[PDB]
């Protein structure tokens, strides 16, 4: 997250870290046995880490559970990143408590102008590199459809939305993929892609979760 | 360009995903 602040230990209880020997993507806990992340984050042998703040230090509230299976969306396109969503089933159910909790699925799509919360352990610099040890947070509004398409001509589909600032300076970044965009207590987005990080007129692009609610509900209940 | 926000190490541009490039050892 570039231009953000520090969330505070366990204040974003649904945030998880996908680990393959190292943190590479984020995710969102939707129920005791399921996590939603981005399809481009797929890897075999993923270990999900819940209740984390400082990813380097063991603080006592962590839960490390292996992924039992990963379902990539049937129409995911790795070239265009269309339908960039994936479901990960945990090998064992996570113990829910004050530090580990699920986030609600939306009933309707969010409108332009709505303030959302984006979080992750990704790069904190637009130029260069700096990876945080503690979870970072960013408050950003959903941008209008027109703004998004003009920023990325011919690259925005109906399953994507832009969130951020056209002035640049604040945005999600590498290492934030698969993480949550929560608006009004509901999971509206998934960190997906962008052109650089926090660049002028180049806001982040997120997977529009409201278009996948029935698919998610069906999958979770059938596996 | 289209560059996924996944953390990934690299030795050359070709190691990265989609239109991401290897900027000093990290895809971006
Ligand atoms: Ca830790």
């Amino acid at each position: 997250i570039v231009g953000g602040y520090t969330c505070g230990a366990n204040t974003v209880p649904y945030q998880v870290s996908l680990n393959s020997g190292y943190h590479f993507c984020g995710g969102s806990l939707i129920n005791s046995q399921w996590v939603v992340s981005a399809a481009h984050c797929y890897k075999s042998g993923i270990q999900v880490r819940l209740g984390e703040d400082n990813i380097n230090v063991v603080e006592g509230n962590e839960q490390f559970i292996s992924a039992s299976k990963s379902i990539v969306h049937p129409s995911y396109n790795s070239n265009t990143l269309n339908n960039d969503i994936m479901l990960i089933k945990l090998k064992s159910a996570a113990s829910l408590n004050s530090r580990v909790a699920s986030i609600s699925l939306p009933t309707s799509c969010a409108s332009a102008g709505t303030q959302c919360l984006i979080s992750g352990w990704g790069n904190t610099k637009s130029s260069g590199t700096s990876y945080p040890d503690v979870l970072k947070c960013l408050k950003a509004p959903i941008l209008s459809d027109s703004s998004c398409k003009s920023a990325y001509p011919g690259q925005i589909t109906s399953n994507m939305f832009c969130a951020g600032y056209l002035e640049g300076g604040k945005d999600s970044c590498q290492g934030d993929s698969g993480g949550p965009v929560v608006c009004s207590g509901k999971l509206q987005g998934i960190v997906s892609w962008g052109s650089g990080c926090a660049q002028k007129n180049k806001p982040g692009v997120y997977t529009k979760v409201c278009n996948y609610v029935s698919w998610i509900k069906q999958t979770i209940a059938s596996n | 360009r289209i560059c996924p926000r996944i953390w990934m190490e690299c030795k050359r541009d070709s190691d990265c995903m989609a239109e991401c490039i290897c900027v000093m050892g990290h895809c971006g």
